[PDB]
RNA sequence: UAGCUAGUAGGUGGGGUAACGGCUCACCUAGGCGACGAUCCCUAGCUGGUCUGAGAGGAUGACCAGCCACACUGGAACUGAGACACGGUCCAGACUCCUACGGGAGGCAGCAGUGGGGAAUAUUGCACAAUGGGCGCAAGCCUGAUGCAGCCAUGCCGCGUGUAUGAAGAAGGCCUUCGGGUUGUAAAGUACUUUCAGCGGGGAGGAAGGGAGUAAAGUUAAUACCUUUGCUCAUUGACGUUACCCGCAGAAGAAGCACCGGCUAACUCCGUGCCAGCAGCCGCGGUAAUACGGAGGGUGCAAGCGUUAAUCGGAAUUACUGGGCGUAAAGCGCACGCAGGCGGUUUGUUAAGUCAGAUGUGAAAUCCCCGGGCUCAACCUGGGAACUGCAUCUGAUACUGGCAA
């Protein structure tokens, strides 16, 4: 199975997530096949916060992949535009 | 070690045998076969040919014996036949 | 043996600005001619003047400005023994632009600036400072 | 972390007034400036090429305030940066928080400033800044809060602040007792004297 | 030096080995100091210097300066062997670390203090 | 097109099969002078045409023994 | 360390594997590798990278990430899509343990933790709230992955130990040509400020989902059930007395370490007298020692500072960039010559080197640039550049090479 999953990659209390595609059994933070957006959970109040590969992500899913419930939710929350 | 290691261990003998057993009867018939390419003769080869094939192919469908492998031992003894007949 | 004719050419010019000689003479060929029309182009030298029939002779009238020579420093990068072959970015410039480094790019014989501007690299043969 | 003790005898080392006691009085007058910066002070050095260089980023640091491994980050962000590391070096040492506290007359020192920076009295954009170092962009506008304002302090230091030289590069206005650092200062734009190629060729070696 | 010769046989400097088999390369290690000594210097230099020989916990047989005024060291007393040259004694390599193991630090001494093993006094 | 080599033969005397060395002339990384530099290669070739000596292009294909990876396509320059 | 190799090198045929293959066997041939360094010996996990360097290089490969190998030691297979299997099986061995003496049991190089070894390296913590994994329709269960917390100045970064005024230039210390000088605006005095620590209140965000009701659509015989989308209702935080904000009292709780002969910033007095001792090199000390030990003074760094170990630099002292060889080290005693390196001159062809462009790749992080978020910084992060390479295709043909004359 490859998944579209979050990746923890920013500091200690500030985490900020990468979404990739990866081998499921791979490691969180290991080997992916290839990132596809980001997500911070903070960022501030300023713009994005969030920008995310729909065209790579249909792809994939096209293929067979995948997608967590953290993915789906910023899917869900990214729409088309909003 | 005290875990589901042990129904591991227990499933795997049992399926050891039952697997043990099969193998068994498909190296029998298929020394059934190129035991009588030995001697030359040429329908009695067939008759074993034509009792080893759907055993080959079965064991092969059932997940012991990983069908390309299946193929060779046909391909192998057709040849085998097609060099006496 | 000769064995780099190219150098010999710029050993006479070295040599010949040194003893303050009016002219140089020397066996020629197309590769001689090219760089001498590259050194007239770029003012180190006067004139050239090939004569000869079945054996020609390269002549270099060199220069002179004040006392002094203008040649200030023929040098052969190429040579046989270790060839140096430059892409047009790490074509290098001598003297920090004055003074000229011949090049032999696949559409013929220049300088380092004319060859990069046109685009091109190749097989730096001697720089002229 | 910083100097805490005499500091006119930091200012009689290097032989120049490093305005290290602006206050209340005028020039000096109660420093023996020149004279002794210790026992043997009355010695003249014969300094060498190494303790000109040396006594230069000195000089600079006791100046601004700044202690070595800091003033060193300096020089390595001022030499990465595009330009003249000279001038960078200045322009960062300029754009500190407390140098431009103390630049618009709101302390009288610049430990009076990084005192006002550090007790939580100057917002930058409306935001309380408490830190000594915060590097200050252009066009932004650095105030002092509600808390501290009208306090003595502050009062006094723009009473001295007409006595110095109104920087160019400020807006200076003490009625609000806010100012906006409009642009990073140029080197012709601040005291003349620092010899910022020393120190240029102090860490170059 | 011609290009072919380094291409045959390119170029090579030598390793330029450790002054302190102090082995594996570590900044201090312990030894027993298996006896003590006063040793004489070399020519321009006249003293008796203060001297411990000592079996390291690597094996090695190992002589070493003992540093300062006044030591406490007797033949058995586990010290901290530093690494350090003496040149004025022929063939000690190493230093005690004063202020360690079985080695106190230097009595009534006030400056260069960290150096000996003293601990600042009380004022 | 395939990817092919160029080579010589270097010997001969084995049973349907032959050995090619390879001339690559490749710069030294820090010397700067470029080098000859050989590779040899164990090469098929059904019917053994090619002889000691030759000139001989050369494609990679599966193994068909230890080492030999690669089978010759044409036999050029055979000249004694 | 100059010879190594008999399943060895190749062939034919049989077998074997998921798959080519001496992978294996029978037969036939007598090869194969090697001075472009085989074989043997010592050492070693490899890489992205890290450190140093102007660079080229040199050293290294802790954390983070990719690959390999190992799981007490030696071997073997079984089950399975996948293992010749870290917390599986079997055998053997060493050790440790239980025993009724017949036999049994175990494997921290998982996380904590012990004993030992060592100069040296941490808690027998909390939680699955997040992210991920396994199982499950799901709820959920498990997760020493992970998130966090504890200890440690181990590093990097930030802040603090106040601020202004203050000459009687106080006392005391040290020096003094006994006039004074210096410590020193330093302290005390006076006037202000409360960062952080302490005390008391307030309080984000990491929380998305999941559950229970509806409404619509889809499916359907069915307005059931299920799926999807909206809506409503309670909820879900280990960290955590969180980050942060406000109020309180008072400068109140908060500065060392090395050095001062030259190199190398910073000097005198006293004690010692080839001693005690110092030292990185030069070298100090045998009676007035700016080098030893103390004091006063100063200098450099600063919650650090020194010493030691190790690497690169300086070292152009292995020189590719970038050195030399008459006399400093260095031209074989002299020749002939194979392999190697280099090769006069003209024309034509090729286009291998060379050059130009394109495409694929050169993982992500890291370095660099322009921005963004943590009060700033360290840190995290968006986009680019870069990864100097390799392969293929398209061209150019001056130089080098091939070929022909």
């Amino acid at each position: 199975m490859v998944t579209i999953r979050l990746a923890r990659h920013g500091a200690k209390k500030r985490p900020f997530y990468q979404v990739v595609v990866a081998d499921s059994r791979n490691a969180r933070n290991g080997r992916f096949i290839e990132r596809v957006g980001f997500f911070n959970p903070i960022a501030s109040e300023k713009e994005e916060g969030t920008r995310l590969d729909l065209d790579r992500i249909a792809h994939w899913v096209g293929q067979g992949a995948t997608i967590s419930d953290r993915v789906a939710a910023l899917i869900k929350e990214v729409n088309k535009a909003a | 070690n005290i875990k589901s290691a042990k129904k591991r261990a227990i499933q795997s003998e049992k399926a050891r045998k039952h697997n043990a057993s099969r193998r068994s009867m498909m190296r029998t018939f298929i020394k059934k076969v190129y035991a009588a390419i030995e001697a030359g003769d040429k329908a009695a080869a067939q008759k074993a040919f034509n009792e080893m094939q759907p055993i080959v192919d079965r064991q092969a469908a059932k997940g012991l014996i990983h069908k390309n492998k299946a193929a060779r031992h046909k391909a192998n003894l057709t040849a085998q036949i097609n060099k006496l007949a | 043996s000769m064995q780099d004719p190219i150098a010999d050419m710029l050993t006479r010019i070295r040599n010949g600005q040194a003893a303050n000689k009016a002219a140089v003479t020397m066996p020629s060929s197309k590769l001689k001619v090219a760089i001498a029309n590259v050194l007239k182009e770029e003012g180190f030298i006067e004139d050239f003047k090939v004569e000869g029939d079945t054996k020609p002779e390269l002549e270099l009238t060199l220069k002179y400005f004040q006392g002094k020579a203008v040649v200030e420093s023929i040098q052969r990068v190429s040579r046989p023994g270790l060839r140096i072959y430059k892409r047009k970015d790490e074509l290098p410039k001598v003297m920090a632009g004055l003074g000229i480094a011949v090049v032999s790019t696949s559409k013929g014989v220049m300088t380092d600036r004319a060859a990069r501007q046109a685009g091109l690299g190749g097989e730096i043969i001697c720089y002229v400072a | 972390a910083r100097y805490l003790g005499p500091k006119l005898k930091l200012s009689r080392r290097e032989g120049t007034d490093l305005f290290l006691k602006s206050g209340v009085r005028a020039i000096d007058t109660k420093c023996k400036i020149e004279q002794a910066p210790g026992q043997h002070g009355a010695r003249k050095p014969r300094l060498s090429d190494y303790g000109v260089q040396l006594r230069e980023k000195q000089k600079v640091r006791r100046i601004y305030g700044v202690l070595e491994r800091q003033f060193r980050n300096y020089y390595k962000e001022a030499a990465r940066l595009k330009g003249n590391t000279g001038e960078n070096l200045l322009a960062l040492l300029e754009g500190r928080l407390d140098n431009v506290v103390y630049r618009m007359g709101f302390g009288a020192t610049r430990a009076e400033a990084r005192q006002l920076v550090s007790h939580k009295a100057i917002m930058v954009n409306g935001r309380v800044v408490n830190i000594a170092s915060y590097q200050v962009s252009p066009n932004d506008v650095v105030s002092i809060r509600e808390k501290a304002k009208k306090q003595s302090r502050v009062k006094a230091a723009l009473e001295l602040a007409e006595q110095r030289e109104k920087p160019t590069w400020l807006e200076v206005d003490a009625g609000k007792m806010e100012g906006t650092f409009k642009r990073k200062p140029e080197r012709s734009d601040l005291s003349a004297d620092i010899n910022e190629h020393l120190i240029v060729e102090l860490y170059s070696k | 030096a011609t290009v072919n010769q380094l291409v045959r046989k390119p170029r090579a400097r030598k390793v330029a080995k450790s002054n302190v088999p102090a082995l594996e390369a570590c900044p201090q290690k312990r030894g027993v100091c298996t006896r003590v000594y006063t040793t004489t210097p070399k020519k321009p230099n006249s003293a008796l210097r203060k001297v411990c020989r000592v079996r390291l916990t690597n094996g090695f047989e190992v002589t070493s300066y003992i540093g300062g005024e006044g030591h406490n060291l007797q033949e058995h007393s586990v010290i901290l062997i530093r690494g350090g040259r003496v040149k004025d004694l022929p063939g000690v390599r190493y230093h005690t670390v004063r202020g360690a193991l079985d080695c106190s630090g230097v009595k009534d001494r006030k400056q260069a203090r960290s150096k000996y093993g003293v601990k600042r006094p009380k004022a | 097109k395939i990817r092919t080599l160029q080579g010589r033969v270097v010997s001969d005397k084995m049973e349907k099969s032959i050995v090619v060395a390879i001339e690559r002339f490749v710069k030294h990384p820090i010397y700067g002078k470029f080098i000859k530099r050989t590779t040899k290669l164990h090469v098929h070739d059904e019917n053994n045409e090619c002889g000691i000596g030759d000139v001989v292009e050369i494609r990679e294909c599966r193994p068909l023994s230890k080492t030999k990876s690669w089978t010759l396509v044409r036999v050029v320059e055979k000249a004694v």
